[PDB]
RNA sequence: CGGCGAGAAGGGAAGUGUGUUUCAAAGAA
RNA sequence: UUCUUGGCAUAACGUUGUGUAGUUAAA
RNA sequence: UGGGAGCGAAGAUAAUCUAAUAUGUAACUCCGUUCAUGGAAAUCAAAAGAGCUUUCACUGAUUGUAUUUAUGAAACGUGAAAAAAAAAAAA
């Protein structure tokens, strides 16, 4: 209401946080690909900061199992940290949707 | 109304995935235990389902009425919401059904829970 | 809600016509006077009911039937001693919610005195507190010893030997024939 | 400060305790007590309101149990000490 | 209870958010507080039942 | 080149997880 | 191009409701 | 006076009957209507925020109570009219 009419407010409100539904809504239309807008609150934070780690630790075996325990290639051409870090995660958060045979 | 004789068996899944079928037999075969091999779609194999041992005052329209009306006796419904409480339910998220016990004002909106 | 001391807590945020159309053979037990707001009735203006009075109930039965009754209130006959008063008060129609009330004040003279009017309920107390406080003003008057009903009215406590002279007028002429009665139908 | 707290002395000045009766008993010449819930259950409109809830009661008697728990916490406190 | 009462003071906050005076009469102003959007939740209970039953 | 007069009852209500919000049973056209 | 199968009932099960059972990590 | 308080049945509908509607309606008693009623938060909302009381419109015949027949100016919210915290230690 105060978005879509300013004018009808002297003093403008404070956005207000959103629940367990509207943060799973939000993060959900964020893998969809959609540019989400919206303060993340903290026990989102300190759980992604463990998952992230776990989620490359089970990514490493992977990789050094099969025999490529080095990097190859151009310095300048590879994936970064947290690029990678992101690709596992939203790998991980779709695991039980179709969406992942897709990939 | 139906004058059968046949006993009722319940059959329930060995892999522990609640499924359970229906069927009936002979009254004589008392003693005895029916095991098949039927479809179980919670583990999409070929499961073995054995005959389970499956053994109260009836709550009507008119005592349920009369309940909420007159106000006596009713731990026989508190049980039921007790049960419910328990048992998943009630929660505030992921629900539509009955996500919350009653709303602000005390009232019920929810007609089928 | 405000004002949760009183009945209708579910009552006061409802629409206007919920309340227009509440009905009273909804509810089984009763409601305290005080608290329902009811007005008082005449037997208790008479007597010192603190919190009693006639209500009202109705029944219910697994047939889904309603009715509703009339209850009276339980009223006891005692006498109590005035010292301010210096006369008996016999057969005072009173009730154990005022006694148990009187001994929590202190006693008859002090309950009526240190009593607001709103709790205490009764016309009859302030007309004692009344005569209390003339007896009080008028020391002389006192000694005399008559009952507390005889300067009831303003008029008897602006003329107060009047009241006395017709009081005793009358309790003679009352004597006067009751002799007479007894003695038409003497035996001897 | 000094001016209000001259002229805003207490009344329990070099007394004695009282009983929490009597307490009790002061506090009434004030202030009423609540209507217990009982007896305002019975309020509730047909209309629109069930007179006697299942779900009504077991949230009443949920806040009853808490009490207790919030209870035990200030208790706590007089044994530690 | 103060002369001034709650429902009068948010007028007063009022006219101090439109003066560009956030607030200062306040009870607690500089202590941090606790968000109540930061706290955990548990999530549902059938979600667990679930997973106890797979398990 | 902004730095501890840093407080305002300990009581009511709200989810029953409340580090959260609000309020003061007690004043006049 | 795959060789078969979602019983048996010449009398076929009482609809709806209640109770019980089952479902809701979504716009 | 379809205003407010006490008490308060039936004909009728459900094509008989219980609940229910009629209706807290009719009769009886009392207050006598803007100089009235009401009232300046231990309220509502839930993570934003509104700020005594009162009238109209919409939300909405939505939610709810019932069912064999009905009843229901619901709560939050929006628009608009009227806008009112306290004259105050005494002389």
């Amino acid at each position: 209401r105060a978005h879509i009419k300013p004018y009808k407010f002297e003093v403008l409100p404070k956005t207000a946080r959103p629940n367990l539904e509207m943060v799973h809504y939000l993060e959900k239309m964020r893998a969809r690909g959609c540019v989400v807008k919206y303060v993340k609150p903290q026990w989102l934070i300190d759980e992604e900061k463990s998952l992230k780690t776990e989620l490359a630790e089970f990514e490493a075996e992977a990789l050094i199992a099969k025999g490529e325990a080095i990097e190859r290639g151009d310095p300048d051409l590879r994936e970064s940290v947290d690029d990678l870090q992101q690709r596992l995660l939203k790998r991980f958060r779709l695991r039980e949707t179709r969406a992942a045979e897709l990939l | 109304r139906s004058r059968s004789k046949r006993l009722f068996v319940q059959l329930k899944s060995a892999a522990m995935t609640n499924f359970c079928y229906v069927t009936r037999k002979s009254p004589e075969k008392k003693n005895f235990r029916i095991a098949l091999r039927k479809y179980d779609p919670g583990v999409n194999k070929h499961v073995m389902f054995y005959e389970a041992r499956l053994p109260k005052k009836q709550i009507t329209l008119s005592l349920q009425r009369y309940i909420r009306w007159t106000g006596k006796q009713v731990k026989l419904l508190l049980d039921k919401v007790e049960k419910a409480w328990e048992y998943g339910r009630f929660q505030k998220y992921f629900d539509n059904q009955a996500p919350l016990l009653t709303d602000r004002r005390g009232r019920a909106v929810p007609r089928y829970k | 809600p405000k004002n949760l001391n009183l009945w209708g807590k579910y009552l006061r945020l409802v629409g206007r016509g919920a309340r227009r159309g509440f009905k009273k053979w909804q509810v089984i037990p009763p409601i305290p006077v005080k608290a329902y707001g009811r007005e008082p009735s005449a037997a208790s203006q008479t007597g010192l009911y603190h919190d009693e009075d006639f209500n009202y109930h109705t029944k219910r039965t697994f047939s889904m039937r309603r009715t509703r009754r009339k209850i009276k209130p339980n009223v006891f006959r005692r006498t109590f001693t005035s010292s301010l008063l210096n006369v008996t008060i016999p057969n005072v129609r009173v009730t154990t919610s005022a006694l148990h009330a009187m001994d929590d004040m202190g006693g008859f003279d002090a309950y009526i005195l240190r009593t607001p009017p709103q709790e205490l309920r009764s016309h009859m107390g302030e007309r004692m507190r009344q005569v209390m406080y003339y007896y009080q003003d008028q020391p002389a008057i006192r000694d005399w010893g008559l009952p507390w009903k005889v300067f009831l009215k303003v008029a008897s406590r602006r003329d107060p030997f009047y009241a006395c002279y017709r009081h005793n007028l009358r309790k003679q002429q009352y004597e006067a024939d009751l002799r007479s009665r007894v003695r038409s139908f003497s035996p001897y | 400060m000094d001016l209000q707290n001259e002229l805003s002395v207490h009344w329990r000045t070099d007394r004695p305790p009282l009983p929490d009766w009597t307490q009790k008993q002061i506090q009434l010449w004030q202030h009423q007590d609540p209507l217990p819930e009982e007896l305002q259950i019975w309020s509730r409109t047909k209309d629109y309101y069930k007179i006697h809830e299942e779900r009504f009661l077991f949230k009443l008697k949920l806040k009853k149990e808490r009490a207790q728990a919030k209870q035990e916490m200030k208790q706590q406190r007089r044994r530690l000490e | 209870p103060p002369r001034l009462s709650a429902r009068y003071q948010a007028d007063v906050k009022k006219q101090y958010l439109m003066n560009n005076l956030p607030w200062v009469w306040q009870k607690d102003f500089y202590e941090g507080k606790m968000h109540f959007g930061d706290r955990e939740p548990l999530g549902p209970k059938v979600w667990y039942r679930k997973a106890f039953r797979e398990e």
